[PDB]
RNA sequence: GAACUGGCGAUGCGGGAUGAACCGAACGUAGAGUUAAGGUGCCGGAAUACACGCUCAUCAGACACCACAAAAGGUGUUAGU
RNA sequence: UUUGCUCCACACAAUAUAGAUGGAUACGAAUAAGGCGUCCUUGUGGCGUCGCUGAACCAUAGCAGGCUAGCAACGGUGCACUUGGCGGAAAGGCCUUGGGUGCUUGCUGGCGAAUUGCAAUGUCAUUUUGCGUGGGGAUAAAUCAUUUGUAUACGACUUAGA
């Protein structure tokens, strides 16, 4: 499910004689479609608060564009995850053009390191790193350097036939 | 000239099949210098003959043909269907058949 | 974590000459020359100015990046082989037995021959590499001396003859009768 | 698209060489491969000859003459690895077999044809450098291959003839280079350019 | 005498540097490194070839040698005035690189009819180069 | 040895190499199309697809039922508190 | 042994094809490097250029390819002859000297084709042979039976016999 989008979710207790006009909760949920993000947003509500989806109502969605979505970011993740042994909190940063592209590289990374499933995650936050000395993991750090420029050694060129006539190179 | 071919060379691979059972009513055939679907979309109706030698002289002449026709592709890699007025003899595997150019829409 | 670049610095003093194609180092001094491959290590040499040699990984490894420093060795080692050269200094140690350690020729090859240890009536020979000159020093009391441009020739020639006088079914703590490196330094003394 | 294709062997993982040799010999393409000696298996030699011995273990008990039989040459541990890929036991795979040539070095007459590789197979291409590998010929000799040394002889020779050859089309192809440059810039040049050529 | 250690020179991932895109909507246009992301991936923008700005990996393009002076990050209309005062196009098209693809894209364009007149013309030119050869 | 349900027995078919019971799906005789479960290096029909990482084992690992593995350890390497 | 055997030529008959339909188009080595060209105070040398696929190169027009005269030039390409070499890993192929002869679409010239009826592989290849024709060449053995015992259940083995 990683067509990541944003979703806005505002929802609510359904209004009572009593209580009339409740007090509108909302949440920002990475989904793949809004169908997901509708579940998601309830489950959370639920593990929360008191409301259920039988006696709640989502009052809006809205997927919410990345406002320069091509701009390099540094991105600041939080994570609480479940492992096999028990639930443990997460910092980890990311450096990409735009929020769900980060939390798609997120759950990837996730599952590579952790055998993390999406059942198993919740992103506590995703905020943009304002500036440069803030960043304090050595992989992204490394590619903030002044005039970055690196090689790319070993090109290996894909074939389109079976057999190939001048044994070949792997120069760049 | 020195060339006088009018068809495009193909291979007879096998009969369309899933791991255990295979069903003789359709060919797969391998188009030469054909490697996408895109591509092989080209041949689609593109009637085929499988030419082969007998001994024995027929109706004035001693070599056969068995003729068919292209229907759709097959996969990703430019594998194609095809059916033929009898089923080809799966002795057949790998042996060369033409895809002629008719009938033509270019 | 893969380094983006990770580099070490070679210093060529004057007299020495380094020439790498491919990862065929080989170094000119002095007193002579020297030759390695290193085509088994993936690394990238580049001259600076004639006196300063970068070597680099790139998008490398925790091990890679390991033996950029292992390949930065290698190479210092071979610069101070033929600008100075190394020299390993042998003790011969005795409780009883004195070790009788001479320079003998089989054939074609000299031998470094080993009579007496523990009164063994077996006679030990040990090639000499080549590039490795051996001398018995005057003036200390059974010492031997192995000379050469290559640490790692005159190194193992100094391992050889050492492993080949280990005691067998004795307490070694007690019999420590043996032939023992006593000194790794340089030929010229400064 | 030739009637034989020859495989020069050198620098081929065993596996994916043998895995595009058997889909070629199935759909009825002839291949010669030559210099099965060099080529190359992942993994250390020590864990290449390690399953070999494990190999070598496996013979029928009460028989070993009837067993599986343990070839050493390289070219028959490469056959091995095609049979697997190939369904031996029916009369269409013995047709496919039938179509296949192996050899150690290149002994003629495909020393004077042209040599192909398959880049989906070659080590250069497909292993991650700085992993181990091991060499068919040495791995073959450990195991018992008595004539690896004859055939480097035997292949030093044809490289130098082969040399000699090199250098006599060089100079041939520079002539034509030579000469087809000056009758360059020509009308018929600038026509062919016009036309692409 | 001297020390001497051959290169082995690459192409450099740098801002600044015209890539080809090979595969992709755009697929043989050429664009320019804005910014690097991480090791597989950066920012290019193709304005001059209409290529959107992006965040694309560095095997969907093939560096090319050409480069020019280009500020990290630098939005479109500033790419498009430096790419215009390199003139990065034309240094492109003088390339042998770009003959080739033009010269591929020729002979697939070619008709029947043209390629028959290439077919005579070759043999033409094929009788005065041998000559050529006899006389050498 | 009991409970509820679904099955096998009484049942072929595609998949799990193989197998009463698992997965999918239940069956007149055919044609065409699309799929299920399972797969797409070769055997073997179908991408030696694309993408992000992890792992090198001188007993690697490789799919549910299912054809086992533990307590306890490692400046191996990777993320993290 | 119905005047046997064998080898070149040759037309005939069969034959049966794991599958021809322009060309299998020759360095080696490396790949965190190389190819090619050029120059020199010959190197692990300088300089330039190339790759990013064979999407190439060669070939390729003519009744499945018929009939002909020249022009610059002595080219291109078959067929027999021939000169010398080279190749033993399974060489059985590669290169070359000279003349003869056919074609040449490099260019400009001259005639024909139809009715296979609107397509039908529309037969052009490659094997193995047997019967004839006309030239060349060669002119045995093995087994049974008998015999030996270095052998042996029988076969087999090992010996001998004009």
């Amino acid at each position: 499910m990683a067509h990541f989008k944003e979703y806005q979710v505002i929802g609510r207790r359904l209004p009572t004689e009593s209580v009339p006009e409740p007090k509108l909760f909302r949440m920002r949920i990475f989904a793949s479609n809004e169908v997901i993000a509708k579940s998601r947003y309830w489950y959370f509500l639920q593990k929360l608060h008191k409301v259920k989806k039988a006696s709640g109502e989502i009052v809006s969605i809205n997927q919410i564009n990345e406002a320069h979505p091509t701009k390099v970011k540094n991105f600041g993740v939080w994570v609480r995850y479940d492992s096999r042994s028990g639930t443990h909190n997460m910092y980890k940063e990311i450096r990409d053009v735009s929020r769900v592209a980060a939390v798609e590289t997120l759950y990837q990374d996730m599952a590579a390191r952790h055998r993390a499933r999406f059942r198993s995650i919740h992103i506590l936050k995703v905020a943009e790193i304002e500036k440069t000395a803030d960043v304090k993991r050595q992989y992204v750090k490394q590619f903030l350097t002044k005039d970055l420029k690196f090689p790319l050694p070993h090109r290996v060129q894909k074939s389109t036939k079976t057999f190939s006539y001048k044994r070949p190179s792997t120069f760049y | 000239a020195e060339s006088h071919r009018l068809y495009v060379k193909g291979k007879h691979l096998s009969y369309q099949r899933s791991k255990r059972v295979n069903n003789p009513n359709v060919s797969l055939i391998k188009i030469e210098g054909v490697a996408t679907p895109q591509d092989a979309q080209f041949y689609l109706g593109k009637r085929i003959a499988y030419v082969y030698r007998a001994s024995k002289e027929v109706r004035g002449s001693k070599i056969r043909v068995m003729w068919g026709k292209v229907t759709r592709t097959h996969g990703n890699s430019g594998v194609v269907r095809a059916t033929f007025r009898n089923n080809l003899p799966a002795k057949t595997f790998g042996a060369s058949v033409r895809i002629f150019l008719y009938p033509s829409n270019i | 974590m893969k380094y983006i670049q990770t580099e070490q610095q070679i210093e060529v003093p004057e007299g020495v000459t380094v020439s790498i194609k491919s990862r065929i180092v080989k170094v000119v001094g002095p007193r002579g020359t020297l030759t390695k491959n290193l085509k088994h290590i993936d690394v990238t040499f580049t001259k600076v100015n004639n006196q300063l040699i970068k070597v680099a990984v790139h998008n490398g490894g925790r091990k890679h990046v390991a033996a950029l420093r292992t390949v930065k060795s290698l190479v210092d080692n071979m610069i101070t082989g033929v600008t100075k050269g190394y020299k390993y200094k042998m003790r011969y140690v005795y409780a009883h037995f004195p070790i009788n350690v001479n320079i003998v020729e089989k054939d074609g090859a000299k031998f470094i021959e080993v009579r007496n240890f523990l009164g063994d009536k077996k006679i030990r020979n040990v090639p000499v590499r080549d590039g490795v000159t051996i001398e018995f020093s005057t003036n200390v009391k059974d010492e031997i001396v192995l000379s050469g441009n290559s640490v790692e020739d005159v190194s193992q020639n100094a391992a050889d003859l050492q492993q080949i006088c280990r005691v067998r079914n004795k307490d070694i703590r007690k019999f420590l009768d043996g032939i023992y490196v006593s000194h790794k330094g340089f030929i010229t003394e400064d | 698209v030739e009637p034989v294709v020859v495989i020069d062997g050198k620098g081929h993982l065993v596996g994916r060489l043998a895995s595009v040799v058997a889909k070629q010999l199935l759909n009825g393409q002839k291949i010669v491969v030559v210099r099965a000696e060099e080529l190359n298996i992942s993994g250390e030699f020590f864990r290449n000859k390690l399953k070999y011995h494990d190999f070598l273990r496996k013979a029928t008990a009460f028989n070993k003459t009837r067993g599986p039989f343990h070839f050493r040459a390289p070219s028959r541990i490469f056959y091995k690895a095609l049979r697997g890929m190939v369904s031996h036991k029916t009369a269409r795979g013995k047709a496919a077999l039938e179509r296949l040539k192996v050899f150690e070095g290149i002994p003629p007459p495909y020393d004077k044809k042209k040599r192909v590789v398959v880049p989906q197979a070659l080590r250069v291409l497909r292993l991650k450098p700085g992993r181990k590998y091991t060499t068919l010929g040495k791995l073959s000799t450990s195991v018992g291959w008595k004539y690896e040394d004859v055939v480097a002889k035997l292949e030093a020779k044809r490289k130098v003839s082969s040399a000699e050859y090199y250098a006599k089309k060089r100079a041939f192809t520079k002539k034509v280079a030579s000469a087809n440059a000056t009758a360059a810039e020509s009308d018929v040049a600038k026509q062919l350019a016009a036309l692409g050529y | 005498t001297d020390s001497i250690v051959k290169a082995s020179n690459w192409r450099l991932v740098e801002v600044g540097r015209v890539v080809l895109i090979k595969k992709g909507q755009s697929a043989g246009k050429l664009a320019a490194i804005v910014e690097i992301i991480d090791q597989k991936k950066v920012l290019i923008d193709g304005p001059k070839a209409g290529v959107p700005r992006q965040a694309i990996n560095l095997g969907q393009v093939v560096l090319t040698p050409l480069t020019f002076a280009l500020p990290r990050g630098a939005r479109t209309a500033t790419v498009s005035k430096k790419w215009a005062a390199a003139a990065v196009c034309e240094k492109w098209a003088a390339s042998s690189w770009a003959k080739k693809i033009a010269q591929r894209e020729r002979r697939a364009a070619l008709t029947d009819f043209e390629r028959f007149q290439v077919m005579v013309l070759r043999k033409q030119k094929r009788y005065t180069v041998k000559k050529a050869l006899a006389k050498a």
